[PDB]
């Protein structure tokens, strides 16, 4: 029973990582589209900024 | 930043920021297997390296002036000259930096907090120096729009864009022993203790408007820390209350409510010497630490379905001295910071259950993912000097590995915040409902198989003849000789 | 790596080792002394006087009491490390190209070289010890063997010894390696043909089990003791002078090169003589490592794998610490089977 | 900082036939086999402890090693500049001359040319190319009052970090603040002893080079093999006779029973008298020259056993020379301890603890260690010291037997088992901490480490709070400190720069402001040195009449003053010879009274650079007054500046009339801490007049003694005393509560608005010390007021 608990233990461990890794990892693909529209804007800004100086 | 965290191949975390490896300030990435070196460059500071809020740009610190490292294969770009400087940190939202020198020169003459717009490149203002206490001594809004430092008897209170003063004005209230900047627009919690004919208190102040819109009398306390929320939705203060015997007897903690209407206070706590709180990352939970049992207790809280916030659950006396929170809220830290052995002990949360209790030989510092998944520790030689080492581990119970080094200065990982959050993104996160899911991990995993695969496979077969080979003499020098074959000279 | 030069030896070094521990450095040259640096800054901890010749070998104890050395000269030195005094000079009727003590610091062999009308030899000499100081008690002044160059082969050049001193292996003049059993009074057991050119340098894993063979024929052999079986070959198109297996990590060190003679060198090429650093197993270049400027004649890596030095026909050493990218070097597959194990 | 001029010379010191010849024997010592191994492990880390035995060369050659490899090898360090510190300014000096001779330099520490130099209090033997500084503890913590941060050094050495002194572990602490601070600095601890691994854990586990090293073993001889060679018999009928451990089974069952019955509490005398007779007689020791260190724990067992010698006719020939070495005796006198004995002659050293550290007899071969003491004990409840001290400790025992095995092999003979030794405690109750804290918390404050309770928080024994408390109300009665918060004043900021006790700083600046400076010098210097009274051997009653036919005013400092005065009256109008026949015919020591010439003249130097002049217009003492007895006036006005500096140590005369004429009952005295007699020494001690006397120090012996003892009138105590109540109806001024003077009202209002006029007028000169007081009405009719007490 303590090895099944300790085997049960171990794989709801590995589940609960391979989640939060996952849900990241997704996270981050879905934001790079939005990082370069916004670092486009950004880019822009400083030009503008850059010639108003 | 988040363009090379899509490009680069694996597989699958975070990027630092070693100081040890070797007389060099050295890049890395976490790649599972080790973290590999990108970079090691000879004396890139002079002291101490930061980074920027995101990440954005590295904080250099040379002598001759504080330089900020950016593009992407890294150059200074702008740098700051002022000397005895040995503090440089930024506004949370990367537009100013502010610079302290302890050590006077003539560079300051006296104005030693000078405070430089990244935007512009330039020096805004200058503040004569300080004394007291902890730094950052002069504390910025979340937003940016507001900066002050407390004279003890006047709250200054100065404004972005220029670094004016707010109503040309500075506000006198005395006796103030420390103040915390809201992460909700607008708040500042502040706290007076016993002054002379007042009793102690502690302060919410809405700005810029100016007003005390709440103060709690807590009368007869030797200390009292204030605790955002980091949402700025509770301020939570832990009160240490004085009897006549002039003896720190209880702590009490008693919690702010800031978006429920007319600030209503939670009263929780009543026990002996908490010596450390710490709240949920993101969330509403906190657990909290007592002395003298003779080893120290942990206690867990959570919320109530019926409201209030209140104790759930405790676990028996240990060696954690420090509570270190995931910014991902599941997952806590106990740890006992500054000791020979043990001393790291892991609990999965709702419901704090212990995961794991890890080794670190010496450890002094400490620091995690930007979304949970894995922890540093590390051993400063500026702190310590019997190992040396950065230690590198995975949320589950699963080190990943110790490297030991030379001399070792510091760690930090380069932050990393998540670029977008919305509605739809948090439905995403609760799609599978809670069982299990297979979608990810074993895609990326069977990549991970395909990347055994094809000129890979004479190459496995040359490690394994290799391997095979080695256990064959091995056998024989056991049998022949009594003697054990090594790829190094052993301790 | 980081870098550093060491200066002392006007003349080109002939050989560079570390001590056990891995914290000292000895070194000799054409010049007629010998010296002792610390291994982590370079420091120059002394020097050893007496011989009158290019010292072209030395060796240190397993428990770092004694240096050996071999002279030009005609003579073999005994030093007391911690005050480089000589304890003990044998007289050789040639000179002595190669010296090093067995793994337990008994006996020593030195290499006598074939000159004149003697055909060469390979001598053991027996050094009693105190048991608790390790300090001497007697040396004889005759060895208590000579191996002459066997039947068939040229002169040995190199020797060495294997795991608890059971074999001695040795390179000969002509490409040849043979071996030869110490137990069975050191007779001959077997050899193997494997080199164009004379074998210029030879020496043994950490564990003494096998050991990696160098020819300015530019190839590189690694060899196994108890078969002579060869197992991996490196094949380079640079004259070979030294080569070297490192611990902690699957890698060997080659080091060599041609002198320039009458071409011209550019201030850009000035500095360009590299060691080789090639995956052992893989036999594949996976790195140069300039710095020289002559051949590579030495190179000696720490038994703790976290340094390496070399020694130039330019007068110099260059001493080399590793840093994170050196022991984070790896094959994909290589990371997959480090990972296998959890 | 262009290093080439001192690389070659250098360069040219080494190809000298001198450092040529003494580096052959620098490499015969244990530490040069490590040479390479220092350096490397120096240039990878900040932070070394070099552990090893004395004699192993550390002090002499890891400097050296040091010093050679930031010359020639080009080390990243843009700067070389070295600091060794000592603990004994004997060792500072004798160590740097031993240097610079290694260094091949001709003209010794400090010379044109020379690497190697030495600084001690009132001595710098450096020049502009020393790089390589030998100091003693106090210089290197002076220093860090002008440098905070050392900028100028580049290496710190401390040595003898095993003695585990107060300076020492005030300066560890001081340069770990430092190393975090700096990271060009690099700092070494050397140690004698094996408790390397507390300084590494101290240094955050910092590495520790373990050299091996003999050097200069000392034989030890336990009691029962001093019995067992010597053939004592134990009489059953002796003072010294009040299952014995199978250990003691190998000796003769006399030595077993002079074991079981010797009486442990007792010092065996008639057994040291056998053991320096067995000396003489055995063939082991009588071909061995050396002198002998006896260690007793106090005056009373030195004369006891002086007398013993004296009167013994084994000891009566030309063969022996007794000398006595006590705190008491005169800085002469103590000297003599360190002159060698002629060809042939037996020099007999019988000393307390004041041999036992900081002190080296470069000739004692043999130690005969009582293993006792007597120890100052601090009772906080009564502010008082008592001299009351046990067995000493296993460090304290090692450091008198480490008295022999300095220069050469010698022999420690232990009168106490080798059971009782493994029983002693390994370190006595706080030797940093049980003693009073004042100057090291006016230090604290000087150099703005902060409070001094939070400082002394992090010493590696932290002393108890109270002991803090006490030292800081001393400083706030004396003014040093501000009342409420631990800030210097002015006064303070002064008595911090001066290098004596604050009590004689505070006298000295009185003694400028009053403009009697040169006269308070002479008193400063006589309460900072040794005594230039000396009691020979024998001759007690003779030395105290002649101290007697000295006496001065009922002043022990006056009596001292006018012994001083007649000594350089008889060495300007006769010379040599009549100064040598002044000081044998007064029982005074020439050499102390010429060291409290120089302390005088450096403390009037320290005291005009610190801006307080002696106004030009009092020739009175500047010129050639060597010729006139103090008059009455200045009298009275040295007493009142001694009042101003030791107000704190004043006690009401007990006079009781002896109903018998003969009886010279001790005069005793009631202080604010408990009743004290008037210590035999004192020309005071049968005082018998109703009065106030003022004390140097309040010790604890078999009583409680004061020392050096002034009669006192009210007028001083008035004017520089603690707080005045006026009791109007009853006609009594009240000082401190305690201390009671009659008076009309009036009067009484007069001394505490006087008060009020002093301290306006100290603070404006303290504040500027240039300031000119000459037309000062106040300190005019102050001065005035009390020259008119007498009259």
């Amino acid at each position: 029973q303590l090895e099944k608990e300790k085997k049960e233990l171990q794989e709801r461990l590995k589940n609960q990582e391979k989640k939060i890794d996952y849900f990241e990892r997704a996270k981050r693909l879905e934001e790079i589209p939005l990082i370069k529209s916004a670092y486009e804007e950004q880019r822009i800004k400083d030009m503008d900024l850059w010639e108003q100086q | 930043n988040l363009r090379y965290w899509l490009e680069e191949a694996e597989c699958r975390d975070q990027y630092s920021v070693i100081f040890e490896s070797g007389d060099r300030t050295s890049i890395f990435w976490n790649d599972v297997k080790d973290p590999v070196s990108i970079e090691e460059r000879a004396r890139w500071t002079e002291t101490y390296v930061r980074w920027s809020p995101k990440g954005t740009y590295l904080a250099t610190f040379h002598q001759r002036g504080i330089a900020l490292w950016g593009g992407e294969k890294f150059k200074q770009i702008q740098r700051f000259s002022h000397q005895g400087v040995q503090l440089i940190d930024f506004s949370p939202c990367e537009r100013y930096l502010v610079t302290f020198s302890p050590l006077m020169d003539t560079q300051d003459d006296p104005q030693a907090i000078i405070i430089w717009d990244i935007l512009t490149g330039h020096k805004k203002r200058g503040f004569h120096c300080e004394s007291s206490a902890h730094w950052p001594i002069f504390k910025w809004s979340h937003d940016g729009k507001f900066f002050a430092r407390m004279t003890l008897d006047t709250l200054s209170i100065y404004e972005t864009p220029s670094m004016g003063l707010l109503d040309k004005k500075s506000l006198k209230i005395s006796g103030i022993k420390d103040f915390s900047w809201s992460p909700g627009g607008n708040i500042i919690a502040f706290w007076v203790p016993e002054d002379k004919d007042i009793p102690a208190r502690v302060t919410l102040m809405q700005l810029p408007s100016r007003q005390e819109i709440r103060v709690r009398n807590l009368f007869n306390v030797v200390d009292c820390k204030l605790h955002w929320q980091k949402n700025g939705d509770y301020l939570c203060v832990k009160v240490d209350r004085t009897p006549k015997g002039t003896q720190g007897v209880v702590t009490n903690f008693e919690i702010f409510r800031m978006r429920e209407k007319q600030v209503p206070v939670d009263v929780v706590e009543m026990k002996e010497t908490i010596i450390a709180f710490a709240w949920e990352p993101n969330g509403s939970k906190f657990a909290v630490l007592h002395g003298e049992a003779p080893r120290i207790s942990v206690s867990f809280y959570h919320v109530k379905s019926n409201g209030k916030i209140e104790l759930s659950k405790m676990f028996d006396k240990q060696q954690a001295n420090t509570i270190f929170w995931s910014p991902q809220g599941q997952f806590v830290v106990l740890a006992g910071l500054r000791s020979m052995n043990g001393a790291l002990a892991f609990v999965d949360t709702s419901d704090c259950t212990v995961m794991n209790i890890a080794e670190h030989y010496m450890a002094s510092d400490v620091e995690w993912d930007p979304t949970g998944r894995y922890v540093v520790t590390s051993v400063s030689w500026w702190s310590h000097k019997v190992d040396n080492a950065y230690w590198l581990w995975t949320f589950q119970g699963r080190l990943l590995q110790k490297n030991n080094k030379d001399r070792f200065c510091q760690l930090l990982w380069r932050p990393r915040p998540p670029t977008l959050l919305s509605q739809e993104q948090i439905k995403q996160i609760k799609k599978d409902l809670k069982k299990y899911s297979k979608i990810f991990e074993q895609k990326d995993r069977l990549s991970q198989s395909k990347a055994s695969k094809e000129l890979v496979e004479r190459r496995r077969a040359m490690m394994e003849d290799f391997r095979k080979y080695g256990k064959a003499a091995q056998e024989l020098y056991v049998g022949q000789k009594n003697e054990r074959l090594e790829l190094r000279g052993g301790v | 790596m980081k870098a550093i030069k060491l200066t002392g030896h006007e003349r080109p070094l002939t050989q560079v080792k570390y001590n056990k521990e891995g914290d000292l450095l000895f070194s000799c040259s054409k010049d007629s002394s010998a010296s002792v640096w610390y291994s982590l800054n370079g420091e120059r901890l002394g020097t050893l006087d007496g011989h009158t010749g290019t010292i072209w070998s030395i060796d240190v104890d397993c428990f770092t009491k004694y240096c050996v050395t071999g002279s030009a000269d005609y003579s073999i030195k005994l030093w007391d490390v911690s005050n480089g005094q000589c304890v003990a000079t044998w007289k050789s009727p040639v000179p002595v190209k190669r010296v090093e003590f067995s793994p337990c610091g008994n006996y020593f062999l030195a290499i006598l070289d074939n000159v004149m009308k003697n055909p060469g030899s390979i001598n053991i000499y027996e050094i009693e010890r105190d048991s608790a100081t390790h300090e001497l008690t007697k040396v004889s002044e005759e060895p208590i063997h000579k191996i002459i160059t066997h039947e068939g082969l040229d002169a040995a050049t190199v020797a060495g010894w294997s795991t608890k001193g059971k074999y001695i292996i040795a390179g000969h003049k002509d490409g040849k390696i043979s071996k030869y059993d110490v137990s069975n009074n050191y007779e001959y057991v077997d050899s193997i043909d494997l080199h164009e050119k004379s074998i210029s340098d030879m020496q043994f894993s950490p564990d003494l089990t096998y050991f990696i063979t160098s020819s300015r024929d530019t190839n590189s052999f690694l060899v196994d003791v108890s078969t002579l079986q060869v197992l991996k070959k490196y094949e380079t198109d640079c004259p070979l002078n030294t080569a070297v297996i490192t611990p902690l990590k699957e890698f060997i060190i080659l080091g060599g090169g041609q002198e320039a003679k009458d071409v011209t060198t550019t201030s850009a090429n000035e500095g360009k003589f590299e060691a080789r650093f090639y995956h052992k197993i893989f036999e594949e270049e996976i790195g140069r490592v300039q710095g020289h400027f002559g051949p590579l004649n030495t190179v000696a890596i720490s038994p703790q794998g976290t340094s390496y030095a070399s020694g130039g026909e330019d007068g110099f050493i260059r001493l080399h610490h590793f840093e994170k990218s050196y022991f984070d070097f790896k094959y994909d597959v290589e990371k997959a089977a480090e990972a296998k194990e959890h | 900082e262009d290093l080439e001029p001192v690389r070659n010379l250098f360069r040219k010191l080494q190809s000298t036939p001198k450092y040529q010849k003494l580096l052959k024997e620098r490499q015969q010592l244990p530490v040069f086999k490590h040479r390479d191994s220092i350096v490397e492990t120096l240039k990878r880390h900040r932070v070394v402890v070099v552990a090893g035995e004395t004699g192993s060369g550390k002090s002499t050659q890891v400097p050296h090693f040091l010093l050679e490899d930031l010359l020639l090898n080009e080390w990243e360090a843009s700067k070389c500049n070295i600091v060794c510190t000592q603990p004994r300014r004997i060792s500072a000096v004798s160590l740097a001359n031993r240097v610079c001779d290694e260094l091949g330099c001709e003209n010794g520490p400090g010379g044109r040319n020379s690497l190697c130099g030495y600084q001690i209090r009132m001595e710098s033997r450096a020049c502009e190319s020393t790089r390589l500084l030998y100091c003693t503890t106090g210089v290197l913590l002076r220093k860090l009052q002008e440098d905070g941060l050392l900028s100028n050094v580049s290496h710190v050495i401390v040595d003898e970090v095993h003695e585990r002194s107060v300076q020492s572990d005030f300066l560890l602490i001081i340069l770990k603040e430092i190393l975090q601070k700096r990271s060009d600095l690099h700092l070494i601890l050397m140690s004698a002893t094996v408790d390397s691994e507390k300084f590494s854990t101290y240094f955050t586990h910092c590495p520790i080079l373990r050299i091996s090293g003999r050097s200069y073993p000392v034989e030890v001889f336990h009691l029962e093999d001093i019995i067992e060679e010597t053939g004592f018999v134990l009489e059953k009928d002796s003072e010294y006779c009040q299952d014995l451990n199978p250990f003691y089974q190998k000796y003769s069952s006399r030595t077993q029973h002079a074991i079981l019955y010797m009486n442990p509490h007792k010092i065996n005398l008639d057994l040291i008298l056998e053991l320096l007779a067995y000396l003489d007689k055995s063939p082991q020791f009588r071909n061995i020259e050396g002198a002998v260190l006896i260690f007793l724990p106090g005056l009373a067992h030195i004369q006891q056993l002086y007398d013993l010698l004296s009167n013994d006719r084994r000891f009566y020939s030309e063969r022996y020379k007794v000398i006595a070495l006590h705190s008491i005796l005169s800085t002469q006198d103590q000297a003599a301890a360190f002159t060698l004995p002629p060809p042939g002659v037996r020099k007999i050293v019988l000393a307390t603890n004041i041999a036992e550290t900081g002190i080296t007899i470069p000739d004692v071969v043999f130690v005969i260690d009582t293993g006792r003491t007597k120890e100052n004990k601090y009772h906080e409840s009564s502010q008082m010291s008592s001299l009351v001290e046990t067995f000493v400790s296993k460090a304290s025992a090692l450091q008198r037997q480490g008295r022999a095995g300095r220069v050469r092999d010698g022999f420690c003979f232990r009168m106490y088992t080798r059971e009782r030794f493994e029983g002693f405690m390994d370190y006595s109750v706080p030797e940093i901490l049980r003693v009073p804290l004042e100057e090291l918390c006016l230090h604290i404050m000087k150099c703005n480490l902060g409070s001094p309770e939070d400082f002394l928080s992090k010493a590696l024994d932290p002393p108890q709070l109270q002991v803090i408390s006490n030292a800081m109300n001393l400083l706030r009665k004396i003014g040093a400190c501000e009342l409420n918060e631990p800030k210097l004043t002015p006064l303070g900021q002064h008595l911090a720069a001066l290098p004596v006790n604050v009590k004689i700083g505070k006298m000295l600046i009185f003694g400028a402001i009053f403009g009697c400076l040169d006269p308070v010098a002479t008193l400063a210097a006589v309460m900072t040195e040794k005594s230039p009274f000396t009691t020979p051997i024998g001759r007690k009653d003779e030395a105290d009449l002649a101290k007697s036919a000295l006496a001065m005013a009922d002043s022990d400092h006056l009596t001292i003053y006018n012994a001083y005065l007649g000594w350089k009256k008889a060495r300007q109008e006769g010379g040599y010879r009549s100064e040598i026949t002044y000081c044998r015919r007064n029982f005074l020591n020439r050499t102390s009274l010429l060291t409290l010439e120089d302390v005088k003249q450096e403390l009037i130097k320290l005291v005009k650079a610190a801006g307080f002049s002696s106004s030009t217009t009092s020739t009175s003492w500047e010129g050639n007054r060597a010729s006139q007895t103090l008059s009455f006036q200045e009298i009275a006005l040295l007493k009142a500046v001694l009042v101003a500096g030791l107000y704190d140590n004043v006690g009401k005369i007990i006079y009781t009339k002896s109903v018998d004429v003969t009886e010279k009952l001790a005069c005793i005295v009631e202080t604010a801490q408990g009743k004290a007699q008037v210590h035999p020494s004192s020309v005071n001690r049968d005082l018998q007049t109703h009065g106030w006397l003022l004390y140097q120090e309040k010790i604890r012996y078999a009583r409680v003694y004061l020392r050096e003892t002034t009669l006192i009138t009210p007028f001083p105590v008035l004017l520089f005393g603690g707080d005045i109540e006026v009791q109007h109806r009853e006609r009594l001024l009240s000082i401190d509560g305690w201390i009671y003077f009659q008076a009309p009202v009036k009067i009484a209002v007069i001394f505490k608005q006087l008060r009020v006029l002093i301290d306006s007028v100290l603070r404006k000169k303290l504040e500027n010390p240039k300031m000119s007081l000459e037309n000062d009405k106040i300190l005019q009719i102050i001065t005035e007021l009390i020259k008119t007490e007498n009259n």
